[PDB]
RNA sequence: GUAAGAAGCCCGGCUCGCUGGCGUGGAGCCGGGGUGGAAUGCGAGUGCCUAGUGGGCCACUUUUGGUAAGCAGAACUGGC
RNA sequence: UAUAGGGGCGAAAGACUAAUCGAACCAUCUAGUAGCUGGUUCCCUCCGAAGUUUCCCUCAGGAUAGCUGGCGCUCUCGCCC
RNA sequence: CGGCUACCCACCCGACCCGUCUUGAAACACGGACCAAGGAGUCUAACACGUGCGCGAGUCGGGGGCUCGCACGAAAGCCGCCGUGGCGCAAUGAAGGUGAAGGCCGGCGCGCUCGCCGGCCGAGGUGGGAUCCCGAGGCCUCUCCAGUCCGCCGAGGGGCACCACCGGCCCGUCUCGCCCGCCGCGCCGGGGAGGUGGAGCACGAGCGCACGUGUUAGGACCCGAAAGAUGGUGAACUAUG
RNA sequence: AGGCUAAAUACCGGCACGAGACCGAUAGUCAACAAGUACCGUAAGGGAAAGUUGAAAAGAACUUUGAAGAGAGAGUUCAA
């Protein structure tokens, strides 16, 4: 016998990514090549985002990816997005910013260009910016993805704060013992 | 898709994925939701807080007809109209202001939310929260009841 | 119909498995349960910080940078 | 029989559901028997247009619905005598009667 | 009946065209135009096997 | 027979009194002027009783 | 069980309806200054879903009932 | 020739009622029910337990924690501390 | 001449008969005489989660209509003045109902535990935080001047996701308070400041399809009872007239 | 508190009819065949097994043992 450490190395990590697509397949073979041919942290967040699946890639909102941009210091830095961009229907005014993303959606690419940007993709964005210079990450908000409200230790007992599944919320359905004071305990 | 199905790949073991001692028979619990007092509380509770008992007043023939009350918000207030409209009469034109009528688009209350720009309007609606009404006043438009 | 009724025997080894860490205590801890006459001084406490904090510290800041 | 936190089920299948499922299988022949039917009807009437008598003008009745519109089943005797011709000559040239409606 | 990427499609009422992942995709041509190869490390070949 | 009519009410200019007067309170006080119309009508037979 | 440092020190100032002889105490906020603070070993943190399990037994030592048991019942560690 | 199944008949044994009777036979409801026995069909690779807490007309069973596996994710390395 | 072999035989050593209930199986525990074929976790609904795809604050034609009567056509295609509707975009109350914007500066009213006015910005702040940017200085063959160019950087800047905390806002209640409004002056509305309950907001992430796993209802992994009900057939043996 | 009436709709019986990511004789209806037939029970009722020569019967003439079954020669055909 050699170890009475127990075995536990094999990290679950996600090597080949497990879309069949044959873009992000090219995109894949494209981003490992500078990831290990250009020794910038850059290209290995982008290649374990692309591996990464359709959940953690959450969608970009245009409102929050200008509000990421007019911070001091990031005008001429082009915004790179892994994900999709959905436009947003919030804010009036957009300016002229440069953004790297897969699949921009059709409003969002039509006042992108009416505000007159450049929009591109990673191929034309390792045509111009092989160690990413002057380029802003940008991420999605993963939390806010509505499942992530469902988990706590408990949906009630030290007050949880986390929504108990139930069909149709209304009267009658989960409200009466244990939700309020006069109907046995609370919580 | 069977070919991709646990049971194919789980042929030759003796148990078939449910144990020798447990032995998965008919109905070990019960059926459904089987002693939701008496011997499954720890799930019930702590999992379904509520489930049992009366709450409110009995109101017998509801309709979900005349409580019909959809909300719109000041975020949304623009969009209901095109946005050629309020180009054009935001491009300094006179005093006047277009009207953005949210009955037709079938909304019937208009709450408040933030980032009402500046630009004057008129909004006919059934009902209005104050916010609202406050964020229209505050930029300059009115508030237009109909009926 | 007799069976063993109790015993902790296999249970420490069974706690070690994943290890029995401590409960990782984080910055700026939970500030519930705390005295609610000094809650109270200390929420207008803030507010007024963030109010009236603009000007004297920012005369204090260019009078410290003048002497250094 | 429940688990972790999952939702309380109550389905409606304790009743031997098995034995009267009615199944849409002839759904296409359906719609072939329905679009023959209504070749036949054209191809039966004359010069007479199909959905021949013709409909008025209604709102619907909830205050949900009442901002619509909708095609009503017919023209309310009132209106019809405003209209100057008689019932059920109304009926033959093609003009919908419907007499429990009121204005 | 299915449009340009520049208008819409007539007959076909809300149909665009698919977006498109890669622009362009000669994959050779990328890694052999010279704005990557001025950023590429070198090519390290040596083999370094075992020593016994 | 649908053609649901769709109408404008293009452009105005914006006058006062209305953006003085039309507040949310109109409704409230409607509202509550509905929910006690009879129980002031039965204070009125009251006080004409009382005599 | 706790401690064996930057979440820590030290200086200076603002705010408080709390406290009050006192610009007093206590908290918070801001700005500034200097990380080399027992030994040894290691990559850690975190979320979801959930199977099987809910009949145990033996051994050193400590032990309860019994005359005693290859008896019944416990504790620490290992094994089956 | 009469009496038919919770019915008939019995000098009474709960006997007989078509080789069945302390409730006949045949079909249907019916694939009834079972915390209870028996079986549960191809290979290789990797990881790998529990027979314990609490509650239950619970003590051959379940829910709950604990143990397990899978899916990942967020950071850390490579170049006098 | 070489040859492993499911051929046969010899010899040495190891070698108890399989399946399962079981703390314990070779058991004097049960099932198996031998052989061929059949024989057991399927399908639907519903939910949860992970995964892949499309569209994206939308999405879905699954119900209809449209095309000439053509095998494959019970297909496929189209509708959009068929979006009616589902799910989501807004929660909260038992209900009547109500329904999420603040920050920075200038001024006034006693700047009084207090409200109003004017301008601008716009989802606050604290500690971490991948990445990005700037950069002292550092290094490339005679001495001067050179530019890209090269790479390490002490340190500093803005800071994604997310974590932890504070502050803010909505709704229900409770407490303390004064002011305003007037389709009509009232047991009428609206408002303020605190502490609490909420499945909340605090720039939205769903919807549809398919696959996987798990759970539940269904005959539901397969076989299994003593029973119960409905409706009928029997006195040819036997019992007694 | 009197009455009539097409349409759209349900249909595993019947009458024909067309198809099938269905089963291929221990399967599929119990019934691919003299199937509700043979058979069991007094009766209610229960209820099977059983497809395949060859292209064409060309089904082995004739001889020769044996009482015959059966055989040995011979012959048919691509094959007995
Ligand atoms: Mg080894
Ligand atoms: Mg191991
Ligand atoms: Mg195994
Ligand atoms: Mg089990
Ligand atoms: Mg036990
Ligand atoms: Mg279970
Ligand atoms: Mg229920
Ligand atoms: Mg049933
Ligand atoms: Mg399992
Ligand atoms: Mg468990
Ligand atoms: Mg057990
Ligand atoms: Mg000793
Ligand atoms: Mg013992
Ligand atoms: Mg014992
Ligand atoms: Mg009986
Ligand atoms: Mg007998
Ligand atoms: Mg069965
Ligand atoms: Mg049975
Ligand atoms: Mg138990
Ligand atoms: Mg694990
Ligand atoms: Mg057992
Ligand atoms: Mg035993
Ligand atoms: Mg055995
Ligand atoms: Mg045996
Ligand atoms: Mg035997
Ligand atoms: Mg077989
Ligand atoms: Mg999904
Ligand atoms: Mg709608
Ligand atoms: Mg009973
Ligand atoms: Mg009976
Ligand atoms: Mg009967
Ligand atoms: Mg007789
Ligand atoms: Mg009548
Ligand atoms: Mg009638
Ligand atoms: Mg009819
Ligand atoms: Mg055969
Ligand atoms: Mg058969
Ligand atoms: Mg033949
Ligand atoms: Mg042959």
């Amino acid at each position: 016998g050699v170890d009475i450490r127990h075995n536990k190395d094999r990290k679950v990590r996600r090597k080949e990514p497990k879309s069949q697509d044959i873009y992000l397949r090219l995109l894949v073979k494209l981003y490992r090549f500078l990831a290990r041919r250009t020794n910038s942290t850059f290209n290995q967040v982008v290649l374990k985002r692309l591996f990464m699946s359709r959940t953690n890639r959450p969608p970009l909102s245009l409102s929050r990816m200008i509000r990421k941009m007019k911070l001091p210091g990031r005008e001429n830095k082009t915004a790179v997005v892994v994900g999709t961009i959905t436009d947003d229907v919030r804010v009036q005014e957009v300016p002229k910013l440069k953004v790297c993303a897969l699949r921009v959606t059709s409003r969002a690419r039509s006042r992108i260009l009416r505000a007159g940007g450049k929009i591109l993709t990673f191929d034309q964005l390792a045509l111009d910016s092989p160690k990413g210079c002057g380029t802003v990450l940008l991420s999605g908000p993963r939390k806010g993805r509505e499942v992530y409200r469902h988990f706590g230790k408990a949906p009630g007992t030290p007050h949880s704060h986390t929504k108990p599944y139930v069909r149709s919320k209304g009267r009658k359905f989960e409200r009466a013992r244990g939700r309020r004071a006069s109907r046995g305990y609370k919580n | 898709p069977s070919r991709l199905r646990k049971t194919r790949k789980l042929r030759g073991h003796v148990s078939h994925g449910h144990g020798r001692i447990g032995k998965h028979r008919k109905h070990p619990g019960g059926r459904g939701n089987a002693g939701g007092l008496h011997h499954h509380r720890i799930n019930f509770d702590k999992y379904h807080p509520g489930y049992f008992g009366k709450v409110g007043m009995k109101h017998y023939h509801l309709k979900r007809n005349q409580s019909f009350c959809p909300t719109v918000n000041l975020d949304k207030l623009w969009t209901l109209v095109s946005e050629q409209t309020r180009v054009n009469a935001a491009k300094n034109k006179t005093g006047a202001a277009p009207i953005i009528d949210v009955v037709r688009s079938g909304y019937y209350k208009v709450l408040g939310k933030g980032k009402l720009p500046k630009q004057p309007v008129i909004v006919k609606a059934k009902f209005f929260s104050r916010r609202a009404e406050e964020k229209i006043k505050s930029v300059g438009g009115a508030c237009v009841l109909v009926a | 119909a007799k069976s063993k009724n109790h015993t902790t025997h296999n249970q420490s080894r069974k706690w070690h498995r994943n290890g029995i860490k401590k409960p990782r205590s984080q910055r700026y801890e939970s500030l519930k349960g705390v005295d609610p006459k000094f809650l109270r001084n200390m929420r207008f406490a803030k507010k007024h910080n963030k109010k009236g904090l603009k000007k004297m510290q920012a005369n204090n800041a260019k009078a410290m940078s003048a002497r250094a | 029989a429940p688990s972790r936190n999952g939702m309380v089920l109550k389905p409606h299948f304790h009743k031997d559901w098995q034995r009267r499922v009615a199944t849409w299988f002839n759904q296409p022949a359906r719609k072939i028997r329905r679009r023959k039917a209504r070749q036949a009807k054209a191809r039966r009437i004359a010069p007479r247009p199909a959905s021949g008598p013709i409909r008025p003008i209604v709102r619907c009745p909830t205050v949900r619905y009442h901002t619509k519109v909708r095609a009503g089943r017919g023209f309310s005797l009132e209106e019809l005598r405003v209209a100057g011709i008689h019932k059920k000559v109304a009926r033959t040239i093609g003009i919908s009667v419907d007499p429990r409606r009121r204005n | 009946l299915y449009g340009t990427w520049r208008k819409a499609a007539s007959l076909k009422s809300n149909y665009n065209l698919p977006m498109h992942k890669m622009i362009n995709t000669d994959l050779s041509r990328i890694l052999k135009s010279p704005e990557i190869q001025r950023a590429l490390r070198a090519p390290r070949k040596k083999i370094h096997r075992r020593v016994l | 027979p649908v053609r649901n009519v769709y109408k404008k009410e293009k452009a105005r200019v914006i006058t006062e009194e209305e953006k003085n007067f039309k507040a949310f309170a109109s409704l409230r006080m409607a509202r509550a002027n509905a929910r006690l119309f009879g129980i002031r009508a039965k204070r009125a037979k009251e006080a004409a009783e009382q005599d």
